[PDB]
């Protein structure tokens, strides 16, 4: 004998059991839809028990047309997912079925997208750089091979412009495989990077895992999980060097949240969910590089709003090795990428890691900023000239540097129709050594704009 | 230093791995040897005898209002029984049972009948009117002090009008000493409805016509008291699980004699010399008269257990197996 | 600090050796000593002798 | 090797024992998302652990009149529905003792770093009131924390709570961090008076953080005397909840026989954030900002709890770090100001500070520390005795004449002594100067040496 | 016959009692823990009836080790508290147990902690001019003998330095008795407060009750009516003057919203209590002096983030007679006291009664402060010389009044290392008086800092 | 079926002084039982020679708030 | 044993038409309809449609489209 639903609310589904065949938590839970055009098979997962053998789940496809009283089934075991190195080359849902053709995969070895995360003993550090080829990143930002990185902005900025930007710099060259992860992320750019994946070459050492806007919060919260689960895969029994992009996390902080108002538990904070930072801790703790085997995650977090205080971004803040806050201000002088340089941060910008040289370099440039934006009070009411000397030259020279990191990236291409560029390490901490120095004070601001390093700089001065 | 400490601290984990790898080789041979020494029925009869001499070495859910006036209508119903006979008493349940489904169905008359009042001649009236032709004054003169008093909910009143039907039914087994015949039938019914888990979650049919549970149970489940019972039961069974229910009757049924029911646990068939010893070490225990159930189960191999009101007395090979295993070091 | 730390991972090599050669040496032993261990837990699980 | 390592389990074996007394079983009627209810019970005590079966605890914090809200102490995956739970006879408390030296450990005391077991001492039980005003003592020796812009400036004395409050990625684990690390030069001593011990608290932090703080303290030879009470960001609410207690009653140990404790809270504002969503799940009625009414009461109960005993007492002290994450460096808001009246200074830690090269950060203007020129030796108190009312009127002139075309004679002077002053105090971390370094670098700057 | 325990939800425990036993509102009824360490008799009071004889109370101790159907036995009567000559010179707790030597009030008399306020027949306004000797306080903000003082301040403003020199201060000379409350009091400085009484042998005068923040809600309110009710038993009973000393007086409505969310009333706006202007009031009242016997009372208010609207503060500024008013802002400037002159007011400054030479001088301060801060807006972003040079010379007074309000007390000792000063009345007057007519704008704006009137000013300034 | 109606109505129409008593007190509030003729904004008198509003009814209590001396108010008080 | 199985399946074996329990303000709750599908639309007597969103143990909380002025207690809704 088998359940029977007995009350929907939306993606949510409390179903009851016979007195003793009661499943555990988070099982998947297989239910029919029988209604003409939409009839389809429904997969449920037990978020809690409710007394009185009922069961609260949380349903992975819309509920539209299930009836009440309709039978369920427990399969007995959690959402699993294929995990093999024959999943590389092919786009999946939160479930683990292809879209390219639903056949595939249903053979492979499947692995229960619930697991522990690695236990204490096992974490260990990560301090190697990781060199991107964008100047404020690798100057200011400095990302972390194995480490967790993420890309904060508000609506518009460019955080997924900066993710197929790093596919471009890291993916390609990075001899291991990478997994991407689409939670509650455009369709159309879920298609857009798929067949640009196919004409790079990229495709065949990627998998694909989607769970994009049009999915129930269900599944928006489980893709996370599962694209997740294919990376601890890859990591644990291949013992690959893994790549993990997740656009957008903050939808799965959003999914849950709306999961947790249709379970009826009480709101938090601006309506969030309690379990809040549980919930994201769950799923951003199993994301880590245990001591043998690396999983260099990069994670796009929307912040609503434009509001940074917002409790799902304040939460992510807390599991990040490298943070490139997006902003609004920025994107609207067209300094792309849009990386606020005082707001973002990485844990390896120490002089016992980057170096004495770089380390100097880059408190030089945030202190300049930092005074610029600092007198940006005065500016907006008097503009440049009423400030005195040493300020009006640092303010000259900060405006410059505020321009120079600035870049014409590879994913940019196809806004601006001119070329990418890449600038090595070196040149960008001898350029902004150059110009915190103050050795090229006598170039116009508009000679630093969407610029590739020094030389670039000389001949786009010369054609001015 | 740094170094000196490292090597120390690898000695140390290697020496700890070690404990816990020969600690978790012993308890399970251990485990191996107890599995093999368990199979004799002497050894099983052992096991008991040595829990047995051990232990012998060793309306409160309800709210202060709806207590305290089903302590008094209670105390009216022994005055009603100390006159009443069979043939009248399986009349007044019936009739208990048709005015608690009549407050059940017209829940303005339950919330109105229920209100919580000191001047509550009203009430009676209503009831009087409503009553007096439809059902015999017995059941009327007892439903004057169940309306009188105070309930703590407009539940309280079905629940204990329901138990006050209860009770009626119950005296006619105890009138003609078939008291045993109906604990035991009560058990069976318990236990088989716990076994059964499609009948009895269909039987807590209290979204559906009960007519159609009273109707499955006369087809599937004998004493004509305990099908009464157990019909009565299903008829105003309000959402509570079947099974737990029965189980709820079979506690009321033994609290009538005093008594209470020790649930007991064993590899299998604990013999008459075993069940006289344990209901004596039982009552000397707990100051009480006591019945057991006995829930016989071989996952549970060796030992005996036993559960009665909140606490247990669990001593199983199982049991100490985890007590033994969780206690590696 | 390079010296010390070359010293350092030396003495870790010397253990890892050492170690290796006495957690095979006492596991000889233990197989033996694993047997009385349980016939001594079979009796203490139990509560009487086995 | 192979005699003790057999010895040890036939010692075992002769002590294991029948537990054939009684207990009280109540069964789990609801459970999720961490919380569970417990039907049954009837003589469970208010904060009683309760074992479940899947040999996780959790603590009866609601007491109903026909269930018991449970909240779960673990891995709550495990937890469903009508299986069995066991009172445990024992109010909520944690084991304590010199074992815990050097380890890292949950919020229950069992654990993590996966070397061997820890061999506790007793047990204590988390809610043990704090020392009442006549068994306390004045503040009247110093923390050294090699930090020339706090022992300077906002000096910490042995009993004394120190609220390293900032923003985000402002060096308040640094701080921190670098102040259990300064500690060796005293814990080598052997002196139990100069001797102290250390606890870090970490709530929500992510486990390769953890990991981090474990190999600087590590490298630093701190380990030696520092336990890590690690809730990494991965387990449930319920261990990020308690782990301040677990910290606090593992610190009260050694405190009340006569040790000096230091403990750090990282982060409380993350412990005030779990307290609310296990307050949310048992549904109790969110106070202002969705914090629970008592929210305070998490934190009083916590920091109170640490102070210097008096020599009736043994004389052993406590002193706490808490951290606190002000979100868009407002210090005037709800739980940031709650911390700042229940502890006993603060060190607010400005990004903007921080961005324009002085670090450590310390907001001389409103940072401060009430205990002040107790917590110093005689020779700091004599060359630091103003130096905070001097640096916070340098930064308030500094803001007035940043626009004045010219200056008085002694306007100019202040405001080129404290650019002397400002550069004199930062300094790069892991460079801890000694107490008798910090004199002399102040007295180049309070006498006008620098000048 | 006894109650027992039926509910127990943090501090509050709901009591069962057969139907003709149940206790009248704010009775002791003592409840036993059995547990270990634990092991005590508590204390609640009875908060509401529920109706079914069931009783909702406050917990006076914590609830640890308190079991369900425990035996409640009610003590007939309120809390009451040892009152009369011999508690001078103790130390109790809220419950009036002697913290210094457990059982020494056992044989007083015990007044009940809950009684009326005075007869509105026996008020008069009071008009006697205190003399505290620190210069912002008898300058702007008079305190009144007999009359409702405050200390306003947000978290860490330094209102517990401030309310122990006003003890050091006041208590010192005075001929009378004294009170010190510790309601939800930092229990570090109730210790240094109780050795410093004893060493300066203020302590033979002074009794001290204790209900520090480490105690639970019920005892954080109830703390502050038991010292109240010392201090009305030397009023009303004895004729002999009294002080009243309260930190942190806020702290008694904040354990009231900590229990009313459990109490089962609706929380109100930022989620206090709805009885708050009724519960605050019940308490306040009670501390004004009747004619022929003064109470002057000296309350520390604590301010929730800052914010002079929040309710607390808003309720509490109505009870009060002279409310000094501490500011971060004021303290952020090194200028301890840190007592904002605008924002701080006092009933007795008019020129009826302090006179004209002091209410003249009071009121030039005030609008020479109030014209600074009306011109820091402009300073900060125009600068100081463009400006009137009546304005500019307006401002080179208020940056010498601002420091020459800020003075060295006694009590901060330790944070400045320098003993205190007292500057008395007449030479405050004089002191500012020549400041606002500008006979002082020839010394150094330093030399005003910290200093204890005239002599030490002209000593300071011919330092510099 | 309409006999319950029937009946129901004649027990509301069946409703010297009307006497209520206190069932719930709380805080400056006192829930009467009883009182089935009171009106809102009523004086309710409490046998301590205290005053309430009856400020609130429903189906089966009035929310009586309470002027004064609020302490003096018992559950199973006679309420005029 | 078998009896019960069977008698089970006769039990499960064992046009319907729900009423109006509440209406306020542009929601409704349907008593009944133990067959209804979540999102179905219904059908309300005086020709106005709705929703049925909150399909609850015992009842069908349905959003009303257009004039739920119309709607009132007791009215069959198919």
């Amino acid at each position: 004998t088998a359940g029977r639903v007995v009350r929907i609310t939306g993606p949510v589904v409390d179903v009851e059991f016979p007195r003793g065949s009661v499943p555990e938590l988070f099982n998947a839970l297989h239910a029919e839809i029988t209604f003409g055009a939409l009839a389809k098979t429904l997969t449920l997962e037990v978020a809690q028990h409710l007394g009185d053998s009922l069961v609260r789940c949380i349903s992975m496809q819309p509920t539209d047309g299930l009836v009440r009283g309709v039978e369920v089934t427990d399969t007995g075991a959690s959402i699993s997912v294929p995990v093999g190195d024959g999943v590389k080359g092919h786009v999946f849902n939160a479930l683990g079925d292809c879209l390219d053709d639903p056949g595939y995969g249903k053979d492979f070895e499947h692995w229960s997208i619930h697991r522990k995360p690695p236990a204490f003993s096992d974490l260990e550090p990560r301090t190697e750089m990781l060199e991107t080829g964008l100047k404020v990143v690798d100057l200011l930002t400095p990302y972390v091979r194995g480490g967790k990185i993420a890309l904060f902005g508000g609506a518009g900025v460019g955080k997924t412009v900066l993710i197929q930007e790093m596919i471009n710099r890291i993916a390609r060259n990075f001899g291991g495989t990478s997994v991407f992860a689409g939670v509650g992320e455009r369709t159309r750019e879920g298609n857009d990077l798929w067949v640009e994946l196919a004409d790079a070459n990229v495709l065949k050492d990627t998998a694909l895992v989607f769970g994009q806007m049009d999915e129930p919060p269900g599944t928006r919260m489980r893709v996370a999980l599962s694209a997740l689960t294919m990376a601890e895969f890859f990591r644990d029994e291949q013992g690959q060097d893994v790549l993990l992009f997740i656009d957008n996390i903050f939808r799965f902080t959003q999914a849950g949240s709306e999961v947790s108002t249709l379970l009826g538990r009480m709101p938090s904070a601006v309506g969030y969910q309690p379990t809040l930072a549980d919930e994201m801790g769950e799923l951003q703790e199993r994301i880590t590089s245990t001591r043998g085997r690396s999983i260099t995650s990069m994670q796009a977090v929307y912040v609503p709003a434009d509001d940074y205080t917002d409790p799902a971004p304040a939460t992510t803040f807390a599991h990040l090795d490298a943070t490139t806050e997006l902003s609004r201000a920025v994107f609207s002088k067209g300094i792309f990428p849009a990386v606020d340089p005082l707001a973002s941060s990485s844990t390896i910008l120490d002089p016992a890691i980057v170096g004495d040289e770089h380390y100097r370099v880059a408190q030089e440039v945030i202190r300049i900023l930092q005074r610029y934006k600092d007198l940006q009070d005065i500016i907006a009411i008097l503009g440049i000239d009423e400030l005195s000397e040493e300020d009006k030259q640092l303010v000259n020279r900060a405006r410059r540097i505020e321009r120079f990191l600035s870049q014409n990236m590879m994913a940019a291409e196809q806004f601006t129709g001119q070329p990418g560029s890449t600038v090595p390490l070196k040149e960008t901490i001898e350029a902004f050594d150059k110009l915190t120095k103050g050795e090229f004070d006598h170039l116009p601001e508009q000679a630093f704009f969407l610029i590739g390093g020094l030389d670039d700089l000389a001949k786009k001065a010369e054609s001015l | 230093a740094q170094g000196a400490q490292q090597i120390q601290l690898m000695r140390q984990q290697l020496i700890r791995q070690l404990r816990t790898g020969l600690g978790a080789e012993a308890v399970n041979k251990a485990a191996e040897i107890v599995r093999a020494h368990v199979a004799d029925p002497q050894a099983q009869s052992a096991t008991v005898d040595r829990f047995l001499s051990e232990l012998e070495q060793m309306t409160s859910r309800l709210r202060a209002a709806s207590r305290q006036s089903l302590a008094a209508l209670v105390e009216k119903f022994d005055s009603v029984a100390g006159g009443l006979d069979a043939d009248g008493l399986t009349n007044l349940a019936d009739e208990l049972a048709s005015v608690a489904k009549l407050l059940l169905s017209e829940t303005a008359l339950n919330k109105h009948l229920a209100e919580p009042t000191d001047d509550s001649a009203p009430k009676v009236r209503l009831l009087e009117r409503l009553l007096s032709d439809k059902v015999s004054a017995t059941t009327l003169d007892l439903l004057r002090t169940a309306v009188s008093n105070r309930w703590s909910t407009e539940s309280n009143l079905i629940d204990a009008v329901e138990h006050t039907a209860r009770l009626a039914l119950l005296k006619r087994a105890e009138i003609a000493g078939e008291v045993d015949e109906v604990e035991e039938q009560l058990f069976r019914f318990g236990r088989v409805l716990d076994a059964e888990p499609r009948l009895s979650a269909l039987l807590s049919d209290y979204t559906t016509p009960a007519e159609g549970r009273v109707a499955l149970l006369d087809k599937a489940l004998v004493n004509q008291t305990a099908a009464a019972l157990l019909s009565q039961t299903v008829g105003l069974l309000r959402g509570e699980r079947a099974d737990e229910a029965v189980i709820d009757l079979a506690e009321l049924a033994v609290s009538r004699r005093g008594e209470v029911v020790a649930h007991v646990s064993a590899a299998a068939e604990l013999s008459d010399a075993q069940r006289t010893r344990l209901t004596e070490v039982l009552s000397r225990i707990y100051g009480r008269p006591v019945s057991v159930q006995l829930h016989v189960d071989p996952e549970l191999l060796g030992g005996l257990s036993i559960t009665v009101g909140d606490e247990v007395i669990d001593g199983s090979i199982a049991s100490r197996l985890a007590a033994a295993q969780t206690g590696l070091p | 600090r390079a010296q010390a730390s070359g010293e350092v991972a030396q003495t870790l090599t010397q253990a890892d050796q050492q170690l290796s050669a006495q957690g095979d040496q006492v596991r000889s032993g233990l197989e033996s000593s694993v047997d009385g261990l349980s016939a001594k837990l079979a009796s203490r699980i139990l509560g009487v002798d086995v | 090797s192979a005699a003790d390592i057999e010895g040890a389990i036939e010692d075992y074996v002769s002590s294991f024992s029948a537990d054939t007394e009684r207990e009280e079983i109540g069964t789990v009627i609801d459970a999720g998302d961490g919380i569970a209810h417990v039907e049954g019970l009837p003589s469970v005590m208010t904060q009683e652990l309760l074992e479940f079966p899947g040999g996780v605890l959790g603590v009866a914090l609601n007491l109903d009149e026909h269930s018991v809200g449970a909240v779960i102490l673990g891995e709550f995956e495990k937890i469903e529905e009508g299986q069995q739970v066991k009172r445990t006879g024992e109010v909520l408390s944690v084991p304590v003792g010199d074992a815990f030296l050097g380890r890292v450990v949950n919020p229950l005391g069992q654990p993590i770093d996966g070397q061997g077991d820890i061999a506790a001492e007793t047990r204590r039980a988390l809610e043990l009131q704090a020392p009442s005003v006549v068994q306390r003592q004045s503040v009247s020796e110093p923390l050294q924390t090699g930090i020339k812009a706090i022992d300077a400036m906002t000096p910490i004395g042995r009993g004394q709570r120190q609220l390293i409050i900032g923003d985000r990625k402002t060096g308040k684990t640094a701080v921190c961090v670098d102040t259990i690390l300064n500690q060796r030069e005293a814990w080598l001593t052997g002196d139990p008076k100069q001797q102290v011990r250390c606890v870090y608290v970490a709530i929500g932090q992510k486990g390769t953080t953890i990991a981090s703080v474990k190999r600087a303290l590590e490298e630093g030879g701190a380990m030696e005397y520092t336990t890590i009470v690690a809730a990494p960001a991965s387990d449930a609410a319920g261990f990020k909840w308690l782990a301040p207690y677990t910290g606090s009653a593992i610190g009260q140990h050694w405190m009340y026989n006569g040790k000096h404790v230091l403990i750090v809270f990282d982060d409380l504002s993350k412990q005030a954030d779990a307290y609310r969503a296990i307050s949310l799940l048992l549904r109790r009625p969110p106070g202002r900002e969705a914090f629970p009414g008592d929210v305070f009461y998490l934190h009083s109960r916590l920091l109170e709890r640490c102070a210097k005993l008096s020599d009736e007492l043994g004389g052993g002290s406590m002193t706490g770090l808490p951290i606190i994450e002000t979100k868009a460096n407002d210090i005037s808001a709800f739980i940031p100001t709650n911390v700042i009246s229940i502890t006993d200074g603060q060190c607010f830690l400005e990004s903007d500070l921080f961005n324009q090269g002085v670090r450590p950060a310390i907001n001389v203007g409103v940072s401060v520390s009430r205990v002040g020129g107790a917590a110093q030796i005689k020779a700091m108190k004599e060359v630091a005795g103003s130096l905070r009312l001097d640096l916070s009127q340098y930064r308030e002139l500094e803001a007035f004449a940043a626009f004045a075309s010219d200056l008085d004679a002694a306007s100019k002077a202040q405001l080129d002594r404290g650019a002397r002053l400002v550069e004199l105090l930062k300094q790069p971390q892991y460079s801890p100067l000694a107490v008798e370094e910090q004199v002399v670098a102040i007295f180049l700057g309070t006498q006008g040496h620098l000048d």
